[PDB]
RNA sequence: GUCAAUUGUUAUUAUUCAUAUUAAUUUUUUUAAAAGUUUUUUAAUUUUAUAUUAGUUUAUUUGUUUAAAAAAUUCAUUAUUUAGGAAUAGUUAAUAAUAAUUUAUAAUUCUGAUUAGAUUUGUUUGUUAAUGCUAUUAAAGGGGUGUGGAAAAAGUGUUAAAUUUUUGAUAUAUUUAAAUAAUAAAUAAAAUAUAACUUAUUAGUCAGAAAUGGAUG
């Protein structure tokens, strides 16, 4: 048995109007337009083990002015259904990847490419 | 049943012989009369009107009960003086009579019958309302 | 009907006695007046706890001293401002 | 275990009406009570002996004489509504249903 | 704080906070050339799990079949970060996470 | 008990004794020096019923809420339906609610002073409404054990 | 609405209707039987109280003996007691505020307690329904009708707002010379 | 449940319902009598339904009176403590600043 | 063999307890006497709930709909006051629209004392009413005919109100 | 305790709780509130009775 | 289980029924109920109050791992925390964020929070039967009318006993074809009448208030009458275990159906003559009441009466002790 | 702040694992059950909307008046099985009421996807001293004149339900479905209304309660 553990990072920093209302995570994907893929942590607590592990997932969020560069810390919130999979909007960006803007200012991709 | 012989009520023989004589001749009328007028004994009876026997407890046709007993329907004396089927007409002939005589029926006759007077109304001390 | 039922009501002395089941409603809000033996924060039955323990809402401070730069002598004396035949043993 | 009781007649005198002129018989009154074919009231008329016979028949007594449930329903208030002020005035609906 | 508690219960002769960051010293105390601390065990065999103790979960321990029994000593780290033995922990009726046991 | 008192636990009990004062000697050796609070007095004297009945009158309670009748509801239907109020079986009615009905607050749930007294009405078979006396009310709560050892 | 009508459960006025106080039996023998009174919407779904708004109380159909009374023989009003518990709080709400329906099945019981008058299906067969005519009721309405002014104080108090601030009370909530 | 008496207005058409729901001009009058007995007995409801609705409202206004009154005791206490915690806190940020 | 006390003291957050916490013998003798001591509603703690940014307004409108809609025909004049309470009971702090909506609806219904009750509630809630709201309560005070009320409310809230002098600028721009 | 071949536990209880053998080994011993469970298997075991005793 | 009033306070009073009114609701997976103890809420409660937040390894760790707070696997601060981070250490957070809410002032200045309405002005001005307001509004006149049964109940109680005293005065006499007077019948009723006054389970105390005004002066000494009864029952004619002749009727208990010698499978026992033992049982039965005469709190008088002393002395002389 | 408590006769030892109890299939007459829904003036028209199928694990989500009765939506987060494991495909996103051949190269996937196999997605069980192991729903099968407020619309019944009070003196109905019957299983009788099967019985006898003879070899 693996039961959802609400007490976590996003719960402790932000008062969530309902379950999972707001979330926080790193901007993994900005390939799609007006849609910054984010990886955030939703906790699962094992009563058997009595230890809780983190299962990280992928959420989409809508950034209007294309403000989210790869490697940023965003504080997203839930909202009305924008598409089949977007229901989040980037409420605020905490940590901007300075390099990501500058490494784009040089003319490159905001992150070196993966290896495999 | 709970108050086996605690009621000081007197028997039917001494009190109401006409009911005692109205009883169906159960051959034990010397015994049936000895019971109280209030008793819950489901005695048989004779149709005063319909020439048949009918089963109505002593107090029902009597209409009398002990203080502490839950009072009966206050108009039972007539309901059980008459054998039940043959009884219906009696209490309906009276009210239908005074019904057509004015074309009016209101069951509220009890209230005006309950009304002894505005003097009797003041037997209630009403409360100092806020 | 209404008057002649209220009128006969105006005669009987058994009336004019406030019947609780008619006069009012005991409690209107869905949450009870006080905590009544329900499972506590730690999951134990109310038999194993006493209401008003440490989980009780904080009673709150008494005074009000906003700053660290709270500098006033003749203060700090305004917090405390403390016949009869008592039995000797008990007063001991 | 002494427990007295106000007998069911003493709370309310249960007196049964005599037949009105419209259904003055034991049989014709039961003929009035076949609202739907599932209650064959008419072929069960003979089961009761007279007017005053039908009226006092109880849940145990009606049942023991073989009266099926739908009849155990329909025959009842034909008496009761009659006691209350509604004699069994109901146009049979078999043909329209059928 | 734990050694401070065990000391006041006497399972150890006496601790000392040398204020060294790494390690401090505690003097064991023997009786009948047998160590006073028969069975001492850390509550959470793993750091990932941190079991917390209701003021009743401790109170059930003090009663071994109807006799108020303060033999075993459990240490609790209160929410206020006061290292407290289970005995005092039920006294002022406050819970905390469970560090270890000793008896 | 299996408590392990410290080696110096009664020190405050000592400097009390080692510094006690007594005006007359009998005070020093009085037989009821042990008795400090009422919780002590109730037990020490709980043996001799004699003083126990005469010192504690409140233990043998004699004051209960008098069985009080409640007025009915004047029904506009007239006497045509007023037969229903009278019946065979005296109906017992008790109040249930998210507020009231719980065991722990029983001593408050039936307090004669608490404005929120749980409501218990018995419709007597005649039709009158009376308050249920304390015996029936408690029967709506669960049972309890009690006996003089 | 459905080409196949839900035959064994036909209900009026579409769905999903307002609350109705109902009597749900827990299907066991009559000895073990004990019904419920509960505020549920009109239609019943097969998920068995999926749609229960609020649970009022419990009724026992079997006449129980002395409910552990002191076995008082002297009252003589110690008939077989019929226990019944009812949530007056919620009922005062749903009946009054949300205007739920009221089914006769339970209603007869509530009438016993003092909340409500006898139900309709309760028919005093000895006392039939009376006859009515406007004329003889006019003279009564002509004879004894309450004054308009007094009645306006009655219904207003009886229906709108019982709590009316008396001058004495009004004399208290009047402020004082510090800030008056 | 609409009832279809026998002397009710009949229709001699076999295409549909045979009996019609069109009363006899006496069944109108018995109705206005039997319908009245309801109105005679029913007008008690809208009297009660206003009464019970009145109490429950006044109930909510006197019960929640004590509640808001008591809840205010808690929040005023809980908050005065929170501004006091940041006070008991800020001195630590000071002393740790000294360290 | 592992200690039995451990086998209990280990699984304190056992999913059995989790149900009794709601995360996903029985007489009156056992329950403590200290139960009957808690005063009315003391058992409840403070509650600081954050609601959705939109639902902050929708919920206000429904409250704004009842108060200014209570005095239609059926709902009692008092009802306007009962909706102000149900909001406050559930921690929605009552905004100035819900205050004016009460005093207006209450005055229209001839209820003057109750119209002051709404004013004391906002005196209890320690909500400082703006000038628009201050004049509102004074309006019922006119129907109330009490100088003792207006004088009281005068000192407390509208003391520093000063006429716009010729030299002062104009209605201040939004600064918050 | 792990006497070689078994892991035996002794714990308090309201009364004597054990199998038919261990019942007497505590009762014929003299204990009253004892409670014992012999590893529920006595891990290092052939089927031998002395391991229940030692 | 958790109660249901938890649902309302978090979401809204009576928010339940509005949600129930959904057309497509509960089929097949309902929206379950949010019943979570108020101190265990995900959002509102801080770390110092919610125990679950005090978890470290996957809880507070990530926070200090994000905030930059020097954090260890165990330390002096709340959760795996050693010292403040550079930000907390340098910036003043007293008045940053939401302004200090005005309702705080309510605490130090508490006169504002006051119950506008009298809790008794709810409709319960007379729910307290013993209050001063109750007797005032009811007046002295209707005051007794509220409790005519409490007087009638108590008074009818005695008139059961005063009647029983006379009927079963002398137990030797017979009241049936096999029915006899006996001392137990008055006692077990009286005990039951003393049961109502005194018991904890069958608990009725109001009756004693009415004793002063519902007492029969014929029974001011309830217990002398009790002792005057055994002196009658001491006669050697009828069985002391049976109240029937020990010769006429062979086996006792047939004649009074309530006799406990008959059980689900209770057989019979022979009769007995009046012997020393059945002199002694009377003695202890005579004794037990004597001490009770003064020790009985509800009925027994304060001290013995001249009617009592001669009454017991009668039983002694008769029982030949 | 009142209830956690473990019972196999083993067979060198290691290894949860044959013969035990609990709960189940075995296991048996005491709860079902058949058709004809019903209105209406118009050959018509009002009112009569989710058990039983077939194969689904990133899955199933919702009402303008219909009723009630006098500006609330089509979206979502989560959790998803196979022992030995590699690709998927009317694509994704942005335009827009475009896009049968627009614009990007996109989208899923080893954090185990798609196809295939089994399973109807679980406040329901059982076991237990207990984290656990171990069950459960009678329940939505595409679109093709589009009705209706909502497709839930040629099986699949049973609820006191269907626009006059049909009827509650009823709970009883006999063939196909769950639903634990050896109900004081053996001595004194049933405050009965007398109807139910009818006889209603088996196992053991080396080890461990208990055997000799007779065969056998």
């Amino acid at each position: 048995r693996r039961m959802p553990w609400p007490y976590d990072l996003t719960s402790m920093i932000f008062n969530q109007p309902r379950q999972g209302s707001d979330k926080i995570g790193y901007v993994v994907g900005t390939s799609m337009l007006k849609t910054a893929v984010v990886a955030a942590n939703h906790m699962v607590y094992y009563p058997k083990f009595n230890q809780r592990v983190s299962r990280t997932s992928r959420f989409f969020a809508h950034d209007e002015d294309l403000a989210c560069v790869e490697g940023d810390l965003v504080h997203i919130k839930q909202s009305r259904k924008i598409s089949k999979y977007k229901h989040y909007y980037v409420f605020s960006i905490l940590e901007p990847n300075i390099e990501g803007r500058e490494r784009l200012k040089l003319g490159l991709k905001a992150v070196p490419p993966p290896l495999f | 049943e709970v108050l086996r012989e605690q009621t000081p009520v007197v028997a039917l023989r001494e009190a109401q012989p006409e009911l005692f004589k109205g009883l169906a001749e159960n051959e034990k009328n010397d015994n049936i009369g000895s019971l109280s007028v209030t008793s819950k004994f489901r005695a048989e009876w004779k149709c005063q009107s319909c020439g048949q026997p009918y089963r109505a407890t002593i107090r029902s046709r009597t209409g009398l009960t002990e203080p502490g007993q839950a009072p009966l329907h206050p108009r039972i004396t007539e309901w059980s003086a008459h054998c039940p089927a043959c009884a219906w007409r009696t209490n309906m002939t009276a009210i239908g009579r005074k019904a057509q005589e004015e074309g009016q029926y209101l069951g509220l006759e009890t209230s005006l019958a309950e009304l002894t007077g505005a003097a009797a109304g003041k037997r209630i001390p009403r409360r100092r309302k806020l | 009907f209404r008057d002649a039922e209220e009128k006969r009501h105006a005669r009987d002395v058994v009336n004019e006695l406030p019947n609780p089941w008619i006069d009012y409603v005991t409690h209107a809000l869905p949450f009870p007046d006080r905590d009544a033996g329900y499972p506590d924060e730690y999951g134990d039955i109310g038999q194993w706890r006493a209401p008003g323990g440490p989980g009780s809402p904080v009673k709150g401070p008494g005074y009000y001293a906003p700053p660290m730069e709270g500098e006033h002598m003749r203060g700090y004396t305004a917090e405390w401002r403390d016949p009869e035949p008592w039995e000797r043993k008990y007063k001991q | 275990a002494p427990i007295e009781t106000s007998m069911r007649s003493e709370v309310l005198p249960v007196v049964i009406r005599p037949p009105t002129s419209y259904v003055p018989n034991h049989e014709v009154f039961l003929e009035k009570a076949d609202v739907h074919r599932l209650a064959p009231t008419s072929d069960f008329k003979a089961t009761f002996k007279d007017w005053n016979d039908l009226m006092t028949c109880s849940k145990r007594e009606l049942r023991t004489r073989g009266v099926p449930l739908l009849t155990r329903r329909a025959i009842r208030a034909a008496v009761l509504a009659f006691q209350n002020g509604n004699p069994p005035e109901r146009f049979d609906t078999k043909e329209e249903w059928l | 704080g734990c050694a401070k508690v065990l000391l006041d219960h006497g399972l150890v002769a006496g601790f000392r906070d040398f204020r060294n960051d790494r390690a401090f010293a505690v003097e064991l105390k023997y009786f009948q050339n047998e160590p006073t601390i028969n069975i001492i065990e850390p509550c959470s065999y793993d750091g990932k799990t941190e079991f917390e103790w209701s003021p009743k979960m401790m109170r059930r321990l003090m009663n071994a079949h109807g006799i108020h029994n303060r033999l075993i000593i459990y240490i609790c780290r209160t929410a206020d970060n006061r290292i407290i033995d289970h005995i005092q922990a039920v006294k002022e009726c406050i819970g905390g996470r469970g560090l270890m046991m000793a008896h | 008990k299996i408590t392990f008192y410290s080696d110096k636990f009664l020190f405050r009990d000592l400097v009390n004794r080692r510094e006690a004062s007594y005006a007359n000697v009998w005070e020093m050796d009085d037989p009821y020096r042990f008795l400090q609070t009422e919780q002590d007095y109730e037990d020490y004297w709980g043996d001799n019923y004699d003083v126990y009945r005469r010192m504690f009158p409140e233990m043998i309670g004699k004051s209960g809420e008098p069985v009080q009748q409640y007025s009915q509801m004047p029904v506009w239907a007239g006497p045509h339906r007023d037969h229903a109020n009278k019946s065979e079986h005296n109906w017992m009615f008790a109040e249930i609610g998210v507020n009231v009905g719980h065991e722990p607050l029983k001593k408050l749930e039936l307090d004669p002073t608490n404005e929120k007294r749980r409501r218990f009405v018995i419709r007597q078979p005649d039709g009158s409404l009376r308050s249920a006396k304390m015996s029936e009310m408690r029967a709506w709560y669960w049972k309890e054990e009690w006996a003089d050892f | 609405a459905r080409a196949l009508v839900d035959r064994k459960s036909p209900q009026l006025w579409g769905a999903p209707g307002a609350p109705i106080i109902r009597m749900r039996g827990h299907h066991v023998t009559w000895k073990f039987q004990s019904y419920d009174m509960f505020v549920e919407h009109t239609h019943r779904r097969r998920n068995s109280d999926i749609r229960l708004l609020h649970y009022l109380g419990k009724h026992c159909p079997h006449p129980q003996k002395s409910l552990w009374s002191p076995d008082t023989p002297v009252t003589q009003d110690r008939h077989l007691f019929m226990l019944t518990t009812i949530d007056v709080d919620a009922f005062k709400y749903w009946f009054g505020v949300k205007r739920c329906r009221l089914s006769v099945g339970p209603w007869n019981i509530l009438a016993k307690s003092g909340l409500l008058p006898p139900s309709y299906k309760q028919n005093s067969k000895i006392m039939p329904k009376p006859i009515f005519d406007k004329e003889q009721l006019m003279r009564y309405y002509l004879a004894n009708r309450k004054d308009q002014r007094q009645m306006e104080r009655e219904d207003y108090l009886n229906y709108k707002n019982s709590m009316v601030k008396s001058p004495e009370e009004r004399a208290a909530e009047r402020p004082v010379a510090p800030f008056l | 449940r609409q009832m279809r008496p026998y002397y009710n207005l009949p229709s001699k058409s076999e295409h549909g319902r045979r009996m019609t729901g069109f009363l006899t001009p006496y069944r109108h009058w018995m109705w206005k009598q039997n319908e009245l007995w309801r109105n005679v007995h029913e007008a008690q409801f809208e009297h009660l339904r206003k009464l019970y609705k009145r109490q429950w409202l006044e109930s909510f206004r006197v019960n929640a009176d004590e509640y808001i009154y008591k809840y205010n005791i808690t929040k005023s206490a809980q908050l005065a403590q929170w501004e006091h915690e940041m006070q008991g806190q800020e001195r630590k940020r000071r002393e740790s600043q000294q360290l | 063999m592992r200690d039995p006390s451990l086998k209990i003291l280990r699984a304190g957050s056992g999913f059995q307890q989790l149900k009794r916490m709601g995360m996903p013998f029985r007489g009156a003798d056992t329950y403590s006497v200290k139960y009957c001591e808690q005063g009315r509603y003391e058992y409840q703690r403070y509650l600081m709930i954050n609601r959705f940014p939109s639902e902050y307004k929708r919920h206000f409108l429904r409250f704004l709909g009842n108060i200014r809609g209570s005095k239609s025909r059926d709902a009692v004049p008092q009802e306007a006051l009962h909706w102000l309470l149900r909001m406050i009971v559930d921690n929605f702090n009552p905004q100035h629209v819900h205050y004016i909506a009460a005093m207006r609806t209450l005055q229209d219904s001839g209820e003057l004392d109750m119209a002051r009750d709404v004013w004391k509630i906002m005196e209890r809630q320690q909500t400082w009413p703006d000038t628009a709201t201050i004049c509102a309560y004074l309006d019922v005070c006119v129907e109330a005919g009490e100088k003792t009320w207006a004088v009281e409310a005068w000192n407390r809230y509208c003391t520093e109100l000063r006429f716009l002098q010729a030299g002062e600028v104009d209605p201040k721009p939004i600064t918050r | 305790i792990n006497a070689d071949g078994a892991r035996v536990l002794l714990y308090p209880a309201r009364r004597i709780i054990a199998n038919f053998r261990v019942a007497d080994i505590l009762c014929a011993f003299g204990f009253q509130n004892a409670g014992c469970k012999i590893n529920l298997k006595a891990s290092n075991n052939p089927k031998a009775p002395t391991h229940t005793v030692e | 289980r958790q109660p249901s009033y938890i649902h309302d306070k978090r979401y809204g009073l009576f928010s339940n029924e509005h949600n129930i009114g959904k057309s497509r609701r509960g089929l097949p997976h309902i929206t379950p109920i949010y019943t979570k103890h108020m101190s265990l809420w995900e959002t509102d409660t801080d770390a110092s109050t919610n125990r679950f937040f005090r978890h470290y390894v996957f809880g507070q760790r990530e926070e200090h791992l994000l905030l930059g707070r020097p954090h260890g696997f165990e330390a002096d601060q709340a959760g795996g925390r050693q010292g403040d981070s550079a930000y907390e250490l340098n910036t003043d957070q007293r008045y940053k964020g939401v302004p200090r809410p005005a309702i705080t002032n309510l605490h130090y200045e508490p006169v504002w929070n006051q119950t506008l309405y009298r809790n008794t002005a709810h409709g319960n001005q007379l729910t307290n039967p013993s209050s001063k307001l109750t007797a005032a509004v009811l007046g002295p006149d209707l005051m007794e009318v509220r409790d005519i049964k409490s007087v009638e109940h108590c008074k009818a109680w005695f008139d059961r006993l005063s009647f029983l005293i006379q009927q079963h005065y002398d137990a030797v006499g017979d009241i049936g074809a096999f029915r006899s007077r006996h001392a137990q019948h008055v006692h077990e009723f009286f005990v039951a009448f003393h049961d109502a006054l005194s018991s904890f389970d069958f608990q009725d105390r109001y009756l004693y208030d009415q004793f002063a005004k519902a007492r029969p002066k014929h029974l001011e000494d309830l217990f002398a009458i009790f002792l005057e009864m055994e002196a009658n029952y001491v006669n050697e004619a009828y069985c002391p275990r049976c109240s029937l002749p020990y010769a006429t009727t062979r086996y006792c208990g047939e004649g009074d159906p309530n006799t406990p010698f008959r059980k689900h499978r209770g057989r019979w026992a022979p009769h007995q003559y009046w012997g020393k033992e059945w002199y002694d049982v009377v003695m202890r039965r005579a004794e037990a009441l004597w001490y009770r005469a003064t020790e009985d709190p509800f009925f027994g008088t304060t001290a013995h009466t001249q009617r009592q002393a001669e009454a017991l002395l009668s039983v002694y002389v008769k029982t030949k002790h």
